[PDB]
């Protein structure tokens, strides 16, 4: 679960760059 | 309306210092009877005991059916009263034992109040949002609203054909839907009322109608469509598992204080038609916890067991369960008792009696039964009535005495024997 | 065939002694058998005493809307003063009634529940001379029914076959005379009265009349 | 506030009163005297928890008011729900759906409990989207983390059959049977004006998507019924289906519970079946019941009769207690014997305490007197009868003066049998 | 293991090569007449020759009359059926006496058979068919085999099957990379569906994933299976199956249930015949054991008669306990053992001797032996002596109790003081009954 919470926030510093 | 055999019975007439009045609430005489079923009353409305029982004893017509039914008018319609013959429980779809508890239960009720509401109206608007809701409109004489209803009754709305200008009652907590009809403009009023109706229904239920409803499934459209079709007989409820369970739930919403429990009375006449495994059955039951208080009455004295075929005990009923029964005796009336109660009973079937024809009438009852004199009041004023008059002369009794022979004089009759 | 088929007639009212709408009790509260094909040991006794829903947090999910998602990518005049004060009100009425409701439908726990109905429930013909489905020969039910004892009893399939030479000769018995069904019920009746029976009949004439279409040459 | 459980015939006695050497104590919890009856009670008590042996049976004899009916509520109240314990009146196998011989089986196998133990991989959570195509995806939430699956065509069969939709909390396991879980508190106002009955609004889990659910239930053996047709856990809520075939009872039923025993999913916990009046039985349940003790699984019976040389019912024959001298010779017999002055005067004393009434030390004496001349278990109903007496009296206690306002009312079955005289 | 009974410590008749008894020979002591005589109808079972021949124990209660019934049931051991029911069994609500007695009857005849099936199953690789010459006018494609590939975990393996079953097989819509099941002989293909080595990862499907097979690709067994005949008959008479809507009797129990004889006879002994005759089926005719044979109706016994004298029947133990008894539903007519003089016509009688007081104390010791008390010899002896005064089994019962005493009062065996002490805890049907004579 952890790891899914991770993985979102760099899924959202992505789309927040971009 | 319609008169009946107990219906001058109000009450056991009782003061308030429990010594009971020679006349009373339709009641006269039974002075010791009266005190004792007075004594019982308050047991009923402690609804701190279980499973206590109670026997009317004494010669036939000795008020012993009108006490308990004195006792049933006392309490009111708060609590219940189940009527049961002892000779009601040679059921042939259940076992004996099974009717017995059936009618334990029938006399423990359950008060609940719901707040609930339905929504009723004629339909304006259905429109569907696979769906996620379904807004409908409703009109009713003091306007229109817009309700939001859950996607699962929209089942229901196309399975009654619903469509705008029918008049529905949407229930709110279950989502039922029952079309009304067709409004009235196009047939069925448009209601007059509010379109979301809003009530506390405070009607109390039992334990019985509720083990009833849990013995058999609803609905389900599959296999269980043809349980729909079968000829439904009664079959007993399992003691170890169901009805306790129903006992669990009746708990759970007695703590919450959504329901309250009003134990009531089973009374039990002709108590020595029960068989003698239905007595021993009876005195393994009323020993249990959540038993009703139970009134036996019985008119036999010392007389044979039913099933037994030569055990004798007195009133028909097994020493074993004649103990742990408190039993109320009741006594033949005196003259002027009968008197009093013929008068009573005239008084409450419409009848106007002359002195004269109300004392023989009663000496009547002493040559024989008193509810023999209770009989002759009616046809007595019909043959009255039919000469004109208003009262009931002597001339009519101890005329329509003729006509109609009583239990002692018919058997004389027959001691001619061929 | 005698169309002197009776019809029984009675009074509206009659045919409408046992409803009505706000006066009856909901028995929603006390089903106990309507529990045991669709509610589980583990929701009433584990899942709903977790996560029962409080009159708190639906009137929080009664705040500012939610925000929509996003996953296409892959890298692996005025207003009236009283107007808005009754608007207020009723959802206040309506966010309690869905507390009510939630709490009430969810208030009391199977008997046995599904998942101990499974455990118990064993495989369908259950003391027969022919075995149950089986997956495949990797279990071990596959190994130990024969099938030349599959072929001695003879469903009802076979029954019919087999007679079917005595059917087509022996059965000439007919009832000298017929009726439709038991009686019509005619009356000024309540309207949803015949929808629900028509409807039953649908439920049913769809389902099994295949079933019947077998029994179709005896008939 | 008033309970469906109230104060009843046994209702004060709270266990059977012993010490740990099973040595019985003159007074305590709720159970006075019968300091030999309770012994032996007590002893075949310790045989049931033991549980390793089959088929005893015990038969408490005695007169009318000893206590083998509160003896056996000792005894039943001194063991836990744990073990099943199943009273029944020796009457209530005179069935008409059943024989006699089915009934006493089934009451027999109602003795038996099999705590099941079933442990089950789970999927659950919030539905946030389904898709189909056939074939599609469905993506599952829980408040810790989402993830997609994707959907066979026997899910998705049982998707759109169970018309499961965004926001349903939804619940799958391995080899599935889908069960639809919760509705979402976000897809609400529904019930602005109404929800479907069967409509829940409570929250969408935590923690991981996959789980694991263990689930512990003690059915009956009896549980057989739940076998013997197409659906059949009804027949637990009507008691339905009468004489189910032998041939699964005795050896696929057992069979399959010694399996579930052996690896574990199962045991048995062998309890009780107490016979009340169990001179109603006739020698056809009798000469059955001569066999059913002799099966490797019966549990134990209790019986309780008053009876004395009696005829057996079904017979022209009298035998002790009514019931067969070839089933006695199976039974151990616990006898009791009456109260003294010193016991009927105690058990009183702990009904008063029950019935939550008080009493004058000189109405303890006269009600004493007054059950040692008639009846022991008429003394017991004075007692709530003197409390309503005095309650109307405007009184606190009841009272010498009050025992005889009762005495004279209710009148006992000696002084009402005496008093047929009229013979109407 | 499983909790001790009332016979679980009789392992046998007990008997040596000449067919006599020791003293003790298997948990049973004593009776060597008894179980001498049958030891002889355990041979006479065994033989398999001769039907509806019956043996009547006969003797008082506590005689071992059961024990030694079921100790018979222990030397023919678990092949053959053997059928135990208690005279109050016959009285039934759904079904007429006689036809409980017939429905025994024919449940203790049993049918062993024997079947090899043989089959073939793994992931299938290669699914390819085989082009020929054209059989006749110029069409082209024409198949004469097929070459299907399958896996285990053993190896994998290449196959030819004729084209039927590329038809078969299409028509089931098996894939190649699933599991499959063919059935040599009867050519049967069934999808079991599609191997897990293609993994549910991210697949929610209910459809079984299933382990690729372990073992060969092709295995044979022989199953052996056995039915009672009354199984047949019951199979027959209530039928499963999804279809046919008289099997859509699913909701309803099943009362009215009496079996008819041209289902019995005219389509079920004809099958069983030809099973045997052919070499697929062996029968095995058992034992029906009637215990309390005394509770059965005199229209029962009468047709004991008819189902005795029938060639289909299987050997009958009645056990009795009563004297010179009234046979049940007559008018007082007394007769032997509670059972009609025209029915003891019928039946070899052993009788079931009342045992001394050395017999009681072996019999106790083994008692304690099988439920495991450890008892001195003094407590022994102190059984033995108050057994003699009442039953046997009364002796034999207070064992365990007493075992608690002990227990509790912190000893390891039985001590003579709690054999006393139970033995005034619990009473006897002799002492009760003096009770009862007493008082009232
Ligand atoms: N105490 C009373 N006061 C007035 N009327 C009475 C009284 N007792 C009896 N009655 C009348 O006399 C009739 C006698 O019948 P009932 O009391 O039912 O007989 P039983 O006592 O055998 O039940 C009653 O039906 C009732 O109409
Ligand atoms: N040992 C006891 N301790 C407490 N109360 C008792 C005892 N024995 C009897 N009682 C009371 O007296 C009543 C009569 O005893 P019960 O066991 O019902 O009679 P029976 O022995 O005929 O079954 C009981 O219902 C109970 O209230
Ligand atoms: N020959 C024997 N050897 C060993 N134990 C015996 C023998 N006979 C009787 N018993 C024991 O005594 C009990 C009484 O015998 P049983 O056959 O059950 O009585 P009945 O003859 O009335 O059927 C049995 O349950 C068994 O435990």
């Amino acid at each position: 679960a952890r790891a899914f919470k991770i993985i979102r926030e760099a899924y959202k510093k992505y789309i927040t760059a971009h | 309306q319609r008169i009946a055999s107990h219906s001058h019975v109000k009450g056991l007439g009782l003061d308030e210092s429990g010594l009971a009045k020679q006349a009373a609430s339709g009641l006269v005489g039974q002075e010791n009877a009266r005190e004792a079923c007075g004594v019982i009353v308050e047991l009923i409305k402690s609804k701190k005991m279980a499973g206590r029982a109670v026997l009317l004893a004494g010669p036939p017509g000795t008020g012993k059916t009108a006490l308990a039914l004195a006792i049933a008018q006392e309490l009111g319609s708060k609590v219940p009263f189940c009527p049961m013959v002892g000779s009601e429980v040679y059921s042939t779809e259940i076992k004996k034992t099974e009717v017995l508890m059936e009618n334990f239960r029938r006399a423990i009720g359950l008060r609940i109040k719901e707040t609930k509401e339905v929504y009723e109206g004629e339909v304006t608007e259905l429109t569907p949002c696979t769906i996620s809701h379904v807004i409908i409109g409703l009109k009713t004489a003091k306007g229109t609203k817009q309700l939001k209803l859950d996607p699962s009754i929209f089942e229901s709305l196309q399975k009654e054909r619903v469509e705008a200008g029918d008049v529905i009652y949407i229930e709110a907590n279950s989502g039922a839907v029952k079309r009304q009809g067709r409004c009235d403009t196009y047939y069925v009023p448009l209601p007059k009322g509010d379109v979301h109706k809003k009530k506390e229904i405070i009607q109390d239920v039992t334990l019985h109608d509720l083990d009833v409803a849990n013995a058999r499934p609803q609905g389900g459209q599959d296999i269980l469509s043809m349980m729909g079709q079968l000829m439904k007989p009664k079959k007993t409820e399992i003691t170890d598992k169901l009805r306790g369970e129903i006992n669990k739930v009746v708990n759970k919403y007695i703590d919450q204080g959504i329901a309250e429990l009003v134990p009531g009375v089973l009374f039990v006449d002709e108590v020595h038609m029960l068989d003698i495994e239905c007595f021993t059955y009876l005195h393994r039951a009323l020993e249990s916890s959540i038993a009703p208080i139970v009134i036996f009455a019985s008119n036999r004295g010392n007389c044979v067991i039913r099933g037994t075929e030569d055990i004798t005990s007195p009133h028909g009923i097994p020493l074993d369960l004649l103990d742990r029964v408190m039993i109320i005796r009741t006594m033949l009336y005196t003259p002027q008792e009968m008197k009093q109660i013929i008068k009573i009973r005239a008084q409450t079937e419409g009848i106007n009696i002359s002195e004269e024809a109300l004392n023989h009438l009663g000496e009547i009852g002493t040559k024989t039964t008193l509810r023999y004199s209770v009989q002759l009041l009616t046809p007595a004023n019909l043959l009255a009535k039919i000469n004109g008059k208003d009262s009931i002369e002597k001339e009519h009794v101890e005329e329509i005495s003729e006509l109609f022979y009583d239990a002692k004089s018919s058997a004389k009759i027959l001691a001619d024997q061929q | 065939i005698t169309p002197g088929i009776c019809f029984s007639t009675a009074s509206l009212v009659l045919r409408a002694t046992d409803v009505h709408p706000l006066q009856r009790i909901d028995m929603g509260r006390f089903d106990l058998i309507g529990l045991e094909g669709r509610v589980s040991r583990y929701e009433a006794d584990t899942f709903l005493p977790r996560h029962r829903l409080s009159r708190r947090v639906l009137l929080e999910v009664a705040t500012a809307p939610d925000p929509p998602p996003r996953p296409k990518p892959v890298k692996m005049p005025f207003y009236l003063d009283s107007l808005e004060e009754k608007r207020k009100r009723q959802r206040s009425e309506r966010l309690e009634r869905i507390f009510q409701l939630s709490e009430a439908h969810g208030a009391l726990a199977p008997v046995y529940g599904t998942e101990v109905l499974d455990f118990c429930t064993l495989p369908q013909p259950v003391a027969s001379p022919i075995g149950p489905r089986s997956p495949g020969p990797s279990h071990p039910t596959f190994w130990t029914y024969t099938e030349a004892a599959h072929r001695a009893v003879l469903f009802p399939q076979q029954r019919l076959d087999q007679l079917s030479e005595i059917i087509e000769r022996f059965i000439f018995v007919m009832p000298p005379v017929e009726a439709p069904p038991p009686s019509l019920h005619a009356c000024h009746p309540p309207p949803w009265l015949a929808p629900r029976q028509a409807a039953f009949q649908e439920q049913l004439a769809s389902e099994l009349w295949p079933r019947a279409r077998p029994l179709h040459r005896i008939v | 506030v008033t309970r469906i459980e109230r104060i009843g015939a046994h209702s004060h006695i709270r266990g059977l009163g012993l010490d740990d050497a099973l040595e019985p104590r003159q007074a305590s919890q709720g159970m006075v005297g019968q300091l030999a009856a309770r012994r032996a009670a007590g002893v075949v008590l310790e045989m049931i928890r033991e549980g390793k042996i089959a088929g005893r049976a015990v038969l408490i004899a005695g007169q009318p008011g000893t206590g083998k009916t509160a003896i056996a509520m000792g005894m039943a109240q001194a063991l836990g729900p744990d073990t099943p314990f199943t009273a029944i009146a020796g009457s209530e196998i005179f069935s008409l759906e059943m024989s006699k011989t089915e009934a006493l089986t089934q009451a027999f196998r109602r003795s038996i409990g099999v705590r099941i133990k079933e442990e089950t991989e789970i999927i659950e959570g919030e539905v946030v989207e389904i898709q189909i195509d056939k074939v599609g995806k469905l993506t599952l939430k829980t408040t810790e983390m989402e993830t997609i699956y994707d959907l066979g065509t026997k899910m998705i069969e049982s998707l759109t059959k169970d018309k499961v939709q965004a926001g349903d909390v939804i619940t799958i396991d391995k080899a599935t049977g889908k069960i639809s879980k919760l509705g979402r508190s976000f897809t609400r106002a529904r019930d602005y004006d109404a929800m479907g009955s069967q409509t829940k609004f409570v929250q969408c889990p935590d923690g991981e998507l996959q789980k694991r659910k263990e689930v512990v239930h003690t059915v009956s053996l009896h549980e057989i019924d739940v076998i013997n047709s197409r659906t059949q856990g009804f027949l637990a809520l009507f008691s339905g289906d009468t004489g189910e075939i032998k041939s699964e009872v005795r050896e696929q039923i057992n069979a399959k519970v010694a399996e579930w025993r052996e690896e574990g999913k199962a045991e048995i916990i062998p309890g009780v079946l107490f016979i009340d009046e169990v001179h109603m039985l006739d020698i056809e349940s009798f000469s059955f019941l001569n066999r059913a003790l002799e099966s490797d699984m019966a549990p134990v019976l209790i019986m309780a009769t008053n009876r004395g040389i009696t005829r057996i019912r079904g017979t022209s024959y009298q035998s002790p207690h009514g019931i067969p001298i070839d089933l006695l010779d199976r039974l151990l017999i616990v006898s009791t014997t009456p109260y003294s002055e010193k016991d009927t005067k105690q058990i009183l004393r702990i009904r008063c305490e029950e019935e939550d009434v008080e009493m004058s030390e000189d109405a303890y004496t006269v009600l004493t007197r007054i059950g040692l001349e008639t009846s022991l278990r008429y003394a017991i109903q004075l007692i709530t009868a003197a409390s309503l007496v005095c309650r109307k009296r405007k009184g606190t206690e009841v009272q010498v003066d009050d025992i005889k306002r009762v005495y004279s009312l209710f009148l006992d079955e000696s002084r009402s049998t005496q008093y047929m005289k009229e013979y109407q």
